[PDB]
């Protein structure tokens, strides 16, 4: 009954609010938290044309793609704390020194 | 129409549950008075009422009447926001158990599963606390005991795999089904212990329990009320996946589930009442080093003895 | 069937009847009585540890309840897994990063 | 489908190097050794090296519904070993003035080549999908393994971000090909469509990002600005391993994808990358005429041939020709990287601490280097395209694909990048034999020599002779 | 079935917007845990009963907490005290290309062939038989992505 | 050559020396407006605390060394007192305890109390002592006076000082059992403290502070039937001390919890001044009781 226009206008509806929070931020936290809601609005583009076949396909990228949201959440955090202990802000135009 | 009689019936089952066990959380507060004063060779409240059975009463009527707070330089909202976290992830994970053939609330395909994301989201009462108490205190106190809580949070559902794979289904359902000949304890003593050890340390109770030194009135209610929900929900839960659910020989069946939870509830309060609390980094070592390799060796030995007998 | 919709219509009064009584009591205790540093590295550690095993719990959660149709083959497949698990928190556990204390 | 024991035959270099991965892990946590940890792992790539001979003499086979092996996945495998082979080499001296952990770097690098081995086998969505993570989250921890220096957290902080950013760009463009499509295999991409239907919108779109993925992970204009900054501030041995590893493995399951789908056969896909390649040609050689720094040189040059090589890509419908002329480019590329990094590598090591100046100062080395001199100038002219050299023979063969498909303007962007390029490589070679008034001892330092040695040898002798090199790359096939 | 879907989404939308354009770090967690709760409502209303169960207890129950964690690490000055991502002058530009983006998508979208989602429940059990069926080396590298992300978080995030 | 001569009995803005004979001993004028003065000085030493009138260095350089303050208010029965630690993650860089928030002046009193009636002072010295806080000023005042007690004053005052000494043992053993963790023995050990005090209520007359001791002797003769109390407590005590020790003591969470915890040797017990049980646990064999003795301790 539900279309699956409307489960993919949703995930790009998400994802592309995902990137405005990416880009429009200079927070590292909120690019970090923009990067999420891209990645997790992609998984549920995923879900969503998996749950239209009916297949399993994906789901298992859903997993694929949790899997990798969990490491570059982590990543991105070892980096962001380091940043913050290295220059006690979290300005992203602070670290622009390599240009040209 | 009976269908419509069907729907009511249902839904009446399903609220009488969830008074049944929010009055018996909060009688079990009450026990854990009387029980404390039993084990420690007294008597505990016995004097407001007969027994001191409206002891409850008044000490409800008095964080009702007390003057609320909210610290003046906190966050009102995620202040505010922590006890119901404290007392709907709980009381939702009690929300699956079946206590009686026919009496369940909802047969969900994921159950265990549910479980676990209410679980999941149990940490952020314990976070929210810390960090909206506007106090450094708090907040260090909060960060071990999630630290804690996660350490210990990490192989509760790899504790539950076993019983998972037995069954062969997430359902709850078929979990008490499949322990009619033989129980869950025996096979998955390990799984059991590890499950036990982990619902007692994601509850936040003793040995594993400060960020409560903000809350007051209410919120100190729905707080310890929640943990004692808690409480009750891992009890019933461990009396479906390891000890039968509700099926018994003799008794109807919500009496054998009535007497293993009040088993497992005083069991609770010997265990607070018996063991001294160890240091920080050995529950840390303990919830890494000891505990997760146990659940995953519990789950290949599982897999092989289930694979091994479906030749 | 009459019985699905009936179990998914008690869930949603189950569901709003205890939000609305624990947000109800917060009322009530609203309502009533009178008026008158830095941290370590380590939190980030467990936590990302934590977050780390966990998806690998979830699919060791895929797994467990499938053990039965997927045959030997899947409990082999899962053994690599576990195994390589394992040898990721012997790793962490050697190298001093779960001990606690410096 | 099941696996069968030959189908693990067919596994044999992803189950060698996850199992070094694991060996290395183990040696790491019983005591932190530093040679004993690059010992077992270039023992393990050596292992898979080796290993691929066994799985040619196995044969070719679809091994899952993800994976499919045959010789031209072998090449791939073989280039992506090589280079993390010498990007262990480059980085053992480097690591030796390291005062922190220099151990985790070998695991990392063996990760990267774990995923670089599974784009190079990869016949599937989500195969490229874990190949592609499997090859960036290791390069997010190697380019920034000196992160108490500014330059080289800076490179990780913009790489991560950037590539998580492509991850999901990627992910969601295959969301939408899976949702159009139906299987998420390379072969049955648009098959339901038939008779002038190929050119469907939400494939299209989906196809796009992908499109916007892949190229950024392949340096490709417009997203090519973060090339420069990352290789400049990563460790010269990351810059090595970024360069050629994740490269080669990124454009092989590019092909690879481009090959299989009929998607491929749309001219709108076409058009899209013609633009790309020749902006990616023009930009790569027009970026890089100012430039002092090698490192940034070397990353514009990276560009413009990645942008020679999506010129060869554009012609794989029309002409036949089109792979064997991609895979001697991309030997011949991966040797001359391979070569000026390690000088690079060689002549900036020991790592000095965070605190002292990484700057290269390549001006006036052979009076004081001359090996080192000569071999980084014969490299500067093979990335020219000038003859005697592989990167001649790889540019003739790029050339030739564009003619015999009638691409002219890729034709004329190919000769006006290579002038551009003849510009700045000979600026470069010949300020290495300038006069500067300021201006090792061990055996690790003397085999990276021996390794950028042979790599220019073998530049001058398949430049002079590049029959061999064409007869095994059309040896490796794959099923058409 | 569908009435939760159009709710859900709504929901996850409205926290989506609430996220990118809030200012304290803790509200913007929490609007982010609602929409991650609100996709897993979208994903339990499609039959995608394990998608829904692995966004509470996985993305919404640790990688959440990991921020969160994070967050109350840092004790988190610079940011709210300016506030330039609600002038115009900063935020209209991508806003703008992130309109267009999102009408070329939408535009692909709307041409597409649509029988509509039945909402059959694809169970755990499924999802598990061909995890570890047609999808072995994908379950293996995955764990080894995951083991790649432990070792490079350890390594940068020390202290000395 | 002191390196950081600051009071420790009185705060730092405090005019005079008290212990000088020409300080006046009785409470001065109180006031509401010094009570909101030091009160504003406790909200800004919080706030504005300084790490170096306290002798610390190295006041945070590091970016990681937290500030904690443990008191003023403590919920256990030693009483009100302060340590600032200085925090590296979990570890204690260094610390400064802050005394004299108990300070009642008793050398002040004993300057302005007969030899009488300073007894009920001495026994508020150490209120876990009672009778062993009053024996060594009854005795230094008996050398004063030149008296020397006859043998059942000394055989009544062993009795009473070894009850209390058991008493303030009990309540320790309880006190550290509740700081490891475990509940049920000071429960216990206070009901055994209970039978103590029904014994000491009969002897004295009182439970925590009997001001029994005299000069030259005690107040009044043991009553008749005292042994029948004192022998239902030596028949009730050790099987109750057994079952303490089985219960908790050699708990291994216990033994994890204090075992190895802030040791030192025998030279630092000496170099500190350290007595009781914190010496002996070194070693060294020095008690009062058998070194120096006493009020016929030879003959027990
Ligand atoms: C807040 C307000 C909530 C109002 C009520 C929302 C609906 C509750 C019932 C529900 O979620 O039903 C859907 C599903 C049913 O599961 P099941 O019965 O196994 O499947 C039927 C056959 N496919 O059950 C589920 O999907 C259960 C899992 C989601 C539960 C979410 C609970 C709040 C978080
Ligand atoms: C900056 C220097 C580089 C400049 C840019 C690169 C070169 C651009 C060449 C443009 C050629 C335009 C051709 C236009 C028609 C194309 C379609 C067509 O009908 O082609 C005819 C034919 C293919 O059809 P076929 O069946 O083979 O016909 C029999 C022909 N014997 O076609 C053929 O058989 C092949 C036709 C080849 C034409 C000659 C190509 C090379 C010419 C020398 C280099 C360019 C000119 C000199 C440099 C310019 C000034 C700098
Ligand atoms: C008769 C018409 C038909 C036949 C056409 C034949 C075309 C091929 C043969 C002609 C090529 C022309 C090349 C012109 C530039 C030659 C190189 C040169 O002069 O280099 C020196 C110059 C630096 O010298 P200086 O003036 O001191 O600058 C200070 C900067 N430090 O260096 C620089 O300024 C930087 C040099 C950058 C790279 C060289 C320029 C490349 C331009 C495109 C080449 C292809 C042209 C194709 C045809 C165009 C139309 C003729
Ligand atoms: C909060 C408000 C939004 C969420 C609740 C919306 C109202 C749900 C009412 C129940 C409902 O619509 O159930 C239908 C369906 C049950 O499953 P199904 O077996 O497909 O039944 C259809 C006919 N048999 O239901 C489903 O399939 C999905 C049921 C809802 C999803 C689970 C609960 C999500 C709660 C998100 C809270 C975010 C804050
Ligand atoms: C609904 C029903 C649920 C009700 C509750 C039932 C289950 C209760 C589970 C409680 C779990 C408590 C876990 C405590 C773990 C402590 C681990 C630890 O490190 O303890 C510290 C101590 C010493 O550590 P170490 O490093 O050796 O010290 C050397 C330095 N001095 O190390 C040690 O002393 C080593 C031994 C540690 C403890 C071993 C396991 C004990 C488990 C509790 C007893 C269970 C008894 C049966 C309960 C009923 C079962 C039906
Ligand atoms: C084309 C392949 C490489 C050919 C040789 C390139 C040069 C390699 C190094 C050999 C020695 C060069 C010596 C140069 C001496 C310059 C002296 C200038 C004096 C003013
Ligand atoms: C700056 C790069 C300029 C490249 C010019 C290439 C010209 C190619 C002309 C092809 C004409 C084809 C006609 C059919
Ligand atoms: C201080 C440097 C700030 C750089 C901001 C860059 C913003 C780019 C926005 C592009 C919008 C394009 C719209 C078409």
């Amino acid at each position: 009954m539900i279309p699956l226009q409307h489960g993919l206008i949703l995930a790009a509806i998400l994802f592309v609010l995902g990137l405005t929070g990416l880009v429009i931020r200079r927070n590292l936290l909120f690019m970090l938290i923009g990067l999420e809601i891209m990645i997790n609005a992609s998984a549920l583009a995923f879900v969503v044309a998996g749950s239209y076949w009916g297949q399993t396909d994906g789901q298992v990228m859903y997993i694929l793609a949790i899997s990798l949201a969990a490491a570059e959440a982590s990543i991105g955090l070892a980096l962001l704390l380091q940043l913050h202990r290295r220059r006690q802000n979290l300005n992203i135009d602070s670290v622009s020194e390599m240009r040209g | 129409s009976p269908e419509l009689i069907e729907i009511l019936l249902t839904i009446l089952k399903a609220v009488v549950i969830l008074l049944v066990v929010v009055t018996c959380g909060a009688f079990m507060s009450f026990g854990e008075r009387r029980l404390l004063g039993l084990f420690q060779n007294r008597y505990g409240p016995n004097r407001v009422g007969w027994g001191g059975s409206l002891q409850l009463v008044a000490d409800m009527i008095k964080m009702f009447f007390k003057e609320d707070w909210i610290p003046k330089f906190s966050d009102r909202v995620i202040f505010t926001l922590a006890p119901m976290i404290a007392f709907t992830s709980l009381l939702l994970a009690f929300a699956i158990v079946p206590v009686s053939p026919g009496w369940v609330v909802a047969d969900l395909n994921i159950g265990i599963l549910f479980f676990l994301m209410m679980a999941g989201l149990a940490v952020y009462a314990v976070l929210f606390a810390g960090w909206s108490s506007n106090n450094k205190y708090s907040l260090l106190g909060a960060m071990r005991a999630s630290a804690q809580t996660l350490s210990y949070e990490v192989f509760l559902g790899l504790s539950l795999m076993g019983v998972v794979a037995q069954a062969g289904s997430f359902n709850m359902t078929d979990i008490v089904n499949s322990q009619a000949h033989v129980w869950n304890v025996i096979p998955q003593f390990f799984g059991f212990i590890t499950f036990a050890i982990a619902g007692v340390a994601v509850c936040h109770r003793h040995p594993f329990d400060g960020y409560h030194i903000e809350y007051s009135g209410m919120k100190f209610g729905l707080f310890f009320v929640g943990e004692y929900i808690g409480i009750v929900t891992i009890s019933a839960l461990m009396v479906t996946l390891f000890f039968g659910g509700w099926q018994g020989p003799l008794l109807p069946p919500f009496i054998w589930f009535a007497l293993k939870t009040a088993f497992f509830m005083m069991m609770f309060i010997l265990i607070r009442a018996s063991l001294p609390r160890p240091r920080y980094d050995q529950v840390m070592s303990f919830g890494w080093k000891i505990c997760l390799p146990l659940t995953l060796i519990n789950l290949l030995v599982t897999a092989a003895v289930i694979l091994w007998q479906a030749q | 069937s009459t019985e699905v919709i009936a179990h998914h219509w008690a869930f949603a009064i189950f569901l709003i009847v205890a939000i609305g009584l624990c947000c109800l009591m917060l009322v009530g205790g609203w309502f009533l009585g009178g008026r008158a540093l830095r941290l370590s590295a380590k939190f980030y550690l467990v936590a990302m540890f934590f977050v780390i095993f966990d998806v690998e719990a979830l699919y060791l959660f895929a797994w467990s309840t499938s053990i039965r149709e997927s045959g030997w083959v899947g409990f082999v497949e899962a053994a690599i897994f576990i195994f390589v698990l394992l040898a990721g928190l012997v790793y962490l556990v050697r190298i001093g990063a779960l001990d606690w204390t410096p | 489908m099941t696996i069968t024991p030959q189908n693990l035959i067919a596994l044999l270099p992803l189950l060698i190097v996850g199992l070094t991965v694991v060996v290395v892990m183990l040696s790491i946590a019983w005591r932190r050794n530093h040679f004993l940890n690059a010992t077992l792992s270039v023992i393990g790539l050596n292992a898979a090296l080796v290993s691929l001979w066994f799985v040619g003499q196995a044969g070719a086979m679809d091994v899952t519904p993800l994976m499919r092996v045959d010789g031209f996945a072998m090449l791939y495998t073989g280039l992506v070993l090589l280079a993390s082979l010498a990007t262990c080499t480059f980085a053992y001296p480097w690591l030796e003035g390291y005062n922190d952990n220099k151990d985790e770097f070998y695991l990392l690098v063996l990760i990267a080549a774990l995923g670089g081995i599974l784009l190079a086998n990869a016949n599937h969505l989500a195969s490229l999908f874990l190949g592609i993570e499997l090859i960036s989250l290791p390069l997010f921890g190697l380019v920034g393994y000196a992160f108490r220096q500014k330059r080289s957290l800076e490179a990780s902080i913009k790489y991560t971000i950037l590539s998580a950013a492509a991850s999901s760009f990627l992910l969601f463009g295959m969301a939408l090909v899976y949702a159009q499509s139906g299987d998420l295999s390379f072969v049955a991409l648009g098959k339901n469509l038939g008779d002038g239907m190929l050119n469907e919108p939400l494939l299209l779109a989906g196809f796009g990002l992908m499109i916007v993925g892949l190229g950024f992970k392949l340096s490709l204009v417009p997203f090519h600005l973060w090339t420069p900054d990352v290789y400049q501030g990563a460790p010269a041995p990351v810059s090595t391993f970024l360069a050629t590893a994740s490269k080669i493995a990124i454009f092989g399951v590019v092909m690879r994808l481009f090959l299989y789908a009929p998607v491929g056969d749309s001219e709108a896909i076409r058009v899209v990358l013609a633009i790309i390649a020749f902006a990616s040609i023009i930009f790569g050689n027009l970026m890089a005429l100012s430039q002092t720094n090698i490192k940034r040189l070397l990353g514009y040059s990276s560009i413009s041939h990645l942008g020679y090589l999506l010129v060869a890509l554009i012609a794989l419908q029309t002409g036949e020709m089109s792979m064997e002329a991609v895979g001697v480019y991309l030997a011949g590329y991966l040797f001359s990287s391979l070569g000026a990094f390690g000088v690079v590598s060689l002549m900036s090591s020991p790592y000095r601490g965070p605190d002292a100046d990484s700057l290269f100062s390549y001006r006036g080395l052979f009076w004081h280097r001359p090996i080192l001199a000569a071999v980084m100038t014969v490299m500067m002219l093979s990335l020219a395209g000038i003859p005697m050299t592989l990167g001649f023979i790889g540019k003739f063969y790029v050339l030739a694909v564009g003619v015999q498909a009638h691409l002219w303007w890729l034709v004329g962007a190919v000769v006006v990048g290579s002038a551009i390029g003849l510009y700045y490589y000979l600026r470069v070679a010949v300020s290495l034999y300038l006069h500067a008034p300021e201006q090792p001892s061990n055996w690790q330092y003397s085999a990276g020599g021996i390794v950028v040695l042979i790599s220019a040898l073998l530049v001058l002798v398949l430049g002079v002779w590049p029959q061999p090199l064409i007869s095994i790359v059309r040896l490796a096939m794959p099923l058409m | 079935m569908e009435f939760a879907f159009y709710i859900c989404g709504l929901i996850a939308i409205l926290a989506t917007l609430r996220v990118i354009t809030h200012t304290n770090p803790v509200h913007a967690l929490l609007y982010l845990i609602i929409s991650l709760l609100a996709i897993s409502g979208v994903f339990f209303s499609l039959g995608a009963y394990f998608a829904g169960a692995l966004e509470i207890i996985v993305y919404a129950g640790a990688i959440m907490v990991l921020f969160v964690f994070v967050v109350m690490m840092l004790n988190l000055s610079e940011i709210e005290q300016e506030r330039q991502w609600l002038k115009p002058q900063v935020w209209i530009g991508p806003a703008i290309l992130s309109a267009i983006m999102l009408v070329v998508i939408v535009y692909a979208i709307l041409g597409v062939n649509d029988q509509g989602i039945d909402g059959t429940p694809i169970s755990a059990k499924a999802v598990g038989i061909t995890l570890f069926g047609p999808y072995v080396l994908a379950v293996e590298l995955a764990s080894m992505l995951l083991l790649a992300g432990l070792v490079v978080a350890f390594h940068v995030g020390r202290e000395e | 050559g002191h390196p950081n001569l600051r009071r420790i009995m009185m705060p730092q803005t405090w005019k005079g020396h008290p212990l000088r004979k020409d300080y006046p001993a009785r409470a001065t004028e109180f006031s509401p407006f010094e009570l909101t003065k030091a009160k504003q000085d406790l909200e800004m030493e919080a706030l504005t605390f300084k790490p170096e009138e306290w002798g610390m260095k190295r006041g945070t350089e590091n970016e990681d060394f937290m500030f904690l303050n443990l008191g003023p208010n403590h919920p256990s029965a030693h009483g009100a007192f302060r340590i600032v630690l200085q925090l590296d993650g979990e570890e204690i860089v260094d610390c400064v305890p802050d005394i004299g928030y108990h300070h009642r002046g008793a050398e002040k009193m004993g300057e302005r109390q007969s030899w009488h009636s300073y007894i009920p002072y001495t026994d508020r010295i150490e209120y876990l002592g009672g009778c062993v806080n009053e024996m060594p000023y009854v005795l230094a005042v008996e050398k004063l006076a030149g008296i020397t007690v006859p043998d059942r004053v000394n055989v009544i005052r062993v009795m009473l000082s070894e009850l209390f000494r058991i008493n303030s043992h009990l309540l320790y053993i309880s006190t550290f059992i509740q700081d490891v963790g475990a509940m049920t023995p000071v429960f216990f050990a206070f009901t055994d403290r209970q039978k103590i005090y029904d014994l000491v209520e009969a002897i004295t007359g009182f439970r925590m502070h009997p001001a029994w001791f005299r000069i030259g002797g005690v107040a009044h003769d043991l009553p008749r039937g005292w042994d029948r109390l004192l022998r239902e407590f030596l028949d009730w005590m050790p099987k109750r001390l057994a079952s303490y020790e089985k219960a908790a003591l050699q708990n291994t969470i216990l033994k994890g919890r204090s075992q190895g915890v802030a040791a030192y040797g025998a030279k630092e017990a000496l170099e500190w001044g350290t007595t009781g049980a914190g010496l002996r646990a070194t070693g060294i064999d020095f008690d009062v009781r058998k070194a120096r003795p006493y009020s016929g301790y030879e003959n027990f």
